[PDB]
């Protein structure tokens, strides 16, 4: 391999001279120690590397090795229920290797080694095998793990294992020409894996809140980001959509923020309850972890590294939810690393390739027909942190040009300890019209119009509040009282939501649906009172109120019963008036 | 020649650019061919000659390259595209090759990309009014034939709706202008850059469900294709339309989906080559850079083609003031923007009528060629409009029960404009239609008020009820 | 209620823009200074250093 | 400044697990110490209250508290503008415990509070409002701590 000498380190930039003939975007070994770092330019006889761990304590003179391969990740078995590193390594080998502080040079291998699988052969000696076809199936946490051919091996089948357990890199299958293939392949972070073709979308993205699923929804395959300042709620919505979604199977990815959260997803999860498959929840979720006091240059390795695990269950015909704690942290490696090479600035620092990188990673969601002939969908939804709120920053401005949907959050809200603190008239939807035929006969025929008639209530009440507070309440006739009380009830009992509550965490739809069906009764019962004379006061007073305003605690076993008995209340209570 | 000779001696990678030291045989703006030891080609182009070393900037990534067996070979001297009659109805790529499965064009003739600058003795006057269907275009910012209209747009807002429905309800009217004979249906050139496959699904259903597939050639840059490809596709598209245009007399439409891709993939060439920047970094020859792209439409004396441009673009904070928008705005004939505040309110097509602008409105309207009462119209709506819009910023602060009653019928004007005129939906207006809801609108004013409108088309079309027409 | 709705609303709402848009344009100019130091040093570089 | 926007505080908050601000309209009235309860924030707390350590009515009572002090700053900036014309017999109540609030509970001074007095203190400000006013206290911590005088008079 070519072997050179370090000849200039300055912060987690080394050069190296005596490197001809090395490539770019390979990964060499940096010192004696053996650190990861991989080329970015080539001059002459030297080479520039980027360092993923610390150089402090190098001197120059030390060897560098280049390993002729770009950085890579091991695909198989055995990535769920775990939690990895920015490089792809377990951390819960570095504890027991190195104690409780992290240490530079560590190598530790992706997957287990000694692990037994029971295999199942699926294919026959005399067989034509292609890229993406399955060749086995292996038992897991209830799911059922399918070794697939690389996508760009083909050929024929020379003799197959029987049944029986081995490990990951025992051949199972040899091909015709001598190509031997085993449990794992090693895939380049930074190529997009083949698919056949894309998809629509058409099926909701069900996340358990109630304003993201009725108001701004998402389609299984869309992209979203989530927007706003220090303690908006990204965070906690994050883990709530981690914890409540449909998706078989949930990568979230921590770039660059604390360690405390994501040991609470430690802690937490293997005590919790899979939604779909009754299992405990950490045996569907996959954690890559890179805080924030960690080395910079990982940062940008751990999103890449995190959405090739996406793509690769994806293949499987899995419905996979990807999540990115911050994608600015990226950003402010991508300016570390390009301050580092001296080049010419954008606005704000940031170099000016910013908006491809984000462009390129954005593109790889989507529902698509695998390559074997099944179906999968992967939605990725990325949280944005600008500085001071100031959203016209350039990440937040290159996000929203790809992205099909907008959640932005407002700390005006969050002040108040008002959550999950959407700002419904900043965000937008562009799914909303796609997913009218699966609400028409998922949930029910007139769902549209009720949603409308919510939003279209809302507009009103965002309308009338200058002239309240502007004129002053007393002012207001008797028509626009009543529109600013039903507004107000809207945003106490409808898009108010508890993430801690043991029974208001979780919303199905047709829950949601009871209560926008309530609330639009009381409100056309109320409109019509008017007419009769009935005193705003008299209507207010009513003890109906409080049963629409704890409507949203009652458990989903018991809330038909409690509709039911509701609407004839409403119905009662206003009849029993004038 | 036959054969080609291969430079090897590359001494720098970094970016997209590549330097090359025995390259003195190189012709500046050549087209070259990057060869990896791995056998893969890759495409590029000259920058910079001289007698010590050449400079290549790289379409494709540079990921695998080495400077030990990278090798550079000379494909062209000038970049040039094989056009033919025979290309209508296929797809390409960035860099004009084909991914539809079919093989390749036999070339009629081999044109240069760059173009040349038209001849302003060869020119003429854009006369033709094209009818678009949506009243705020026909009515308030015509469009003619030969005219550069780019649409001014945001994140959320429906551009590539609105770009649909005009190409699918665009027709000539020879029976107003006298001249009788029907005409052909438009010839569509379709060039994506940096498209996601949200918007190109939609934009390929669209065109499969009317069936402009025969009539269309499509040039596609995917998000996912590389960023330095994106230079060349507005050229290869210009040249096919102008060869269609000026050699076969079709009539052709141009889209173009983000101007500002196209912006941003030259900041990225002009900050690797340390240019002098611009106001907020973009490079100093920005202007003439975009200068080369849009005057290549018009017509020409003595040919019945023509070229027409619509030009799609995003507003990044829905700023005006942008580089890319202030720039585009002085050099096309106009723009047509759009609103948020109209889309928070259900509107379709939100188009704002204040910003918006055509400049060759006047060649194609008048007696003889529309109406007679057209642009008096068009001046009267554009003033009571900018009174009503006047009257809600006091009546936001001193309430509207203060009003008179001639602030209350003009803030009545202003919302039955916007609740009627601009909000259409997805139907198809004539002309003649959005003159009779132009005139009941204008019905609702005193007769008197009329000052931009003579008085002998007040006395022939005064008094239509709007209760007539919507119910 | 007009005077106390001018003291208390529009003036800290046109002070904070001001405030923003002085920094934005500090910011600019700060940034197209560190430019002219890069040309400079670059100016500097080939007109003496190379052989 | 009031900029909360600065960069050191911005990135001290992307940072921390909360934050504690304090107020100048607090300190100009002679409040000490001058925390306002509304812009802080504690994002570790439900972890450290409940069963087993403190006291099992403390997140009850910190809900109580801060709805019933939002209520009441509501009320008050609600007359800055328009006028005291509107305040009813409750909105009354909610001032009341607003300005008692503001003079005993945050206004402790040099002293040395337990959590246990810091409590009886809260409970004591509670007993203020009427039992159909608490909206968030559970009824069995209302049976065996309801009824306290204001103590530090
Ligand atoms: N849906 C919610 N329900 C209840 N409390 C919430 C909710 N969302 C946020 N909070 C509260 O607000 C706090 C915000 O913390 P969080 O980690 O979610 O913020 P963030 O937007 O990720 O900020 P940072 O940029 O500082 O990481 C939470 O710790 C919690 O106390
Ligand atoms: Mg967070």
């Amino acid at each position: 391999m070519i072997q050179g000498v370090i000849q200039k380190i300055a912060g987690p930039a080394v050069i190296a001279k005596g490197m001809l003939g090395a490539r770019m975007y390979d990964i060499c070994k940096v010192g004696e120690e053996g650190l990861v770092g991989e080329i970015i330019r080539l001059d002459g006889d030297t080479a520039f590397v980027q360092v993923y761990e610390d150089t402090s304590g190098l001197k120059v003179g030390e060897p560098v090795v280049s390993t002729g391969l770009p950085l890579a990740v091991e695909l198989g078995p055995g990535m769920l229920n775990g939690i990895y590193d920015g490089i792809q390594r377990p951390l819960e080998r570095i504890r027991e290797k190195t104690g409780i502080y992290i240490t530079r040079g560590v190598v530790v291998h992706a997957l287990d080694r000694e692990k037994k699988w029971a295999w199942t052969p699926m294919v026959k000696p005399g067989d034509e095998v292609r890229g993406g076809m399955v060749l086995g199936t292996v038992p897991e946490f209830g799911f059922t793990h399918k070794i697939l051919v690389p996508p760009d091996v083909r050929g024929r089948v020379k003799e197959v294992k029987p049944a029986g357990e081995y490990t990951v890199e025992e051949p199972v299958v040899v091909l015709e020409d001598g190509t031997e293939l085993k449990m794992y392949h090693t895939w380049p972070v930074r190529r997009a894996r083949p698919v056949q073709r894309k998809l629509d979308p058409n099926t909701p993205f069900l996340t358990g809140m109630r304003i993201l699923d009725v108001l701004f929804p998402v389609a299984m395959g869309g992209t979203a980001a989530i927007p706003g300042p220090f303690g908006s709620g990204k965070t906690v919505t994050q883990q709530s959509l981690a914890k409540w979604s449909n998706a078989d199977v949930v990568v979230y990815v921590g770039c660059g923020e604390r360690g405390n959260e994501m040991t609470d997803v430690l802690v937490e999860f293997p005590e919790l309850t899979d939604p779909k498959t009754g299992g405990p929840l950490m045996h569907r979720t996959v954690l890559i972890a890179n805080t924030s006091n960690m080395p910079v240059a990982a940062r940008e390795a751990s999103i890449y590294v995190g959405v090739t695990i996406a793509e690769y269950f994806r293949d499987q015909g899995f419905s996979v939810a990807l999540m990115a704690d911050s994608t600015s942290r990226w950003a402010e490696a991508l300016r570390e690393i390009s301050s580092r090479l001296e080049e010419m600035p954008a606005e704000e620092g940031y170099p000016p390739y910013l908006a491809a990188r984000l462009a390129a990673f954005y593109e790889r969601a989507g529902k698509v027909i695998t390559l074997g002939g099944e179906e999968g969908a992967v939605t990725i939804v990325g949280a944005v942190s600008p500085p001071g709120g100031d959203m016209s920053e350039p990440v937040t401005q290159s996000t929203l040009r790809i992205v099909g949907a907008f959640w932005r959050l407002d700390a005006s809200l969050a002040f108040r300890r008002h959550f999950p603190a959407i700002n419904w008239n900043g965000s937008y939807s562009l799914f909303t019209s796609a997913l009218d035929p699966w609400y028409r006969e998922n949930v029910a025929e007139d769902y549209p119009e009720l949603r409308d008639a919510i939003s279209e209530l809302l507009q009103r009440e965002a309308g009338l509040q200058e002239i309240v507070q502007l004129v002053g309440p007393d002012a207001l006739q008797d028509a626009e009282r009543l529109v600013i009380e039903v507004g107000r009830i809207i945003r106490e009992d409808f898009l108010q939501q508890n993430a801690y509550h043991e029974v208001d965490a979780y919303c199905s739809m047709k829950k949601a649906y009871g209560i926008m069906k309530m609330i639009l009764a009381f409100y056309k019962e109320a409109e019509a009172a008017i007419k009769r004379g009935v005193s705003i006061d008299e209507i207010l007073q009513l003890p109906v109120l409080e049963r629409i305003g704890r409507a949203r605690y009652v458990s989903e076993e018991e809330f038909p019963a409690y509709f039911e008995e509701a609407m004839k209340e409403i119905q009662g209570a206003f009849k029993a008036l004038a | 020649d036959l054969l080609k000779k291969e430079y090897t001696g590359i001494t720098y990678i970094s970016g997209p650019l590549l330097f090359v030291e025995n390259a003195k045989d190189l012709a500046y703006g050549a087209i070259v061919d990057i060869k990896d030891g791995t056998g893969r080609v890759r495409g590029g182009q000259v920058i910079e000659v001289s007698e010590e070393y050449a400079v290549i900037q790289v379409f494709e990534e540079t990921t695998g390259l080495d400077l030990a067996t990278t090798s550079v070979s000379l494909v062209e001297d000038v970049a040039r595209l094989g056009v033919s009659k025979e290309m209508l109805g296929r797809r390409f790529n960035g860099i004009g090759k084909p991914i539809d499965g079919l093989p390749p064009i036999t070339p009629e003739k081999r044109l240069p990309i760059t173009g040349l600058p038209l001849n302003p003795v060869a020119r003429r006057k854009p006369e033709q009014f094209i009818q678009t269907g949506i009243s705020t275009i026909d009515v308030m910012n015509t469009l003619v034939r030969g005219q550069k209209l780019p649409i001014f747009s945001g994140s959320g807002l429906p551009a590539n709706e609105i770009a649909a429905q005009i190409a699918r309800q665009a027709t000539v009217r020879p029976d107003l202008s006298g001249e009788g004979e029907k005409e052909e249906p438009f010839a569509v050139v379709f060039a994506a850059m940096g498209i996601t496959q949200r918007e190109l699904s939609y934009f390929i259903q669209e065109f499969e469900r009317t069936g402009a597939l025969s009539r269309s050639v499509l040039f596609l840059n995917k998000a996912d294709d590389p960023t330095i490809e994106r230079i060349l596709t507005p050229r290869m598209a210009l040249t096919v339309a102008e060869y269609l245009a000026f050699e076969h007399d079709y009539h052709v439409l141009v889209i173009l989906t983000d101007m500002t891709n196209y912006c941003e993939a030259l900041r990225e060439i002009g900050a690797a080559r340390e240019e002098i920047p611009g106001r907020r970094g973009y490079p100093g020859y920005m202007y003439t850079d975009l200068a080369t792209i849009y005057e290549r439409a018009g017509v020409v004396e003595g040919k019945k083609g023509s070229v027409t441009q619509i030009p799609i673009l995003s507003m990044p904070d829905d700023d005006r003031t942008h580089p890319i928008p202030d720039l585009t705005g002085y050099i096309t004939e106009g723009q047509i923007q759009l609103s948020r505040e109209l889309h928070r309110k259900g509107i379709y097509p939100p188009i704002d009528p204040l910003p918006s602008l055509s400049r060759l409105m006047n060649n194609g309207v008048g007696k003889g060629k529309t109406r007679e009462d057209h642009k008096q119209v068009s001046d009267q709506l554009y003033s009571a409009y900018a009174n009503g819009v006047d009257i809600r910023k006091l009546v936001a602060i001193i309430g509207e029960d203060a009003l008179t009653e001639n602030d209350r019928r003009y803030l009545q004007f202003a919302d039955a404009f916007e609740r009627f005129f601009i909000n259409q939906g997805q139907q198809n207006r004539s002309i003649e239609e959005s003159l009779q809801i132009a005139w009941a609108l204008l019905s609702m004013l005193p007769q008197g008020e009329l000052k931009r409108i003579s008085k002998d088309h007040i006395g022939k079309y005064y008094g239509q009820k709007l209760e007539e027409i919507w119910g | 209620r007009r005077v106390n709705a001018l003291e208390q609303v529009v003036i800290p709402g046109i002070r904070a823009q001001i405030r923003f848009i002085q920094q934005v344009l500090e910011q600019r100019e700060r940034e197209d200074t560190f430019r002219l130091k890069r040309i400079k040093g670059k100016i500097e570089a080939r007109e003496a250093e190379e052989e």
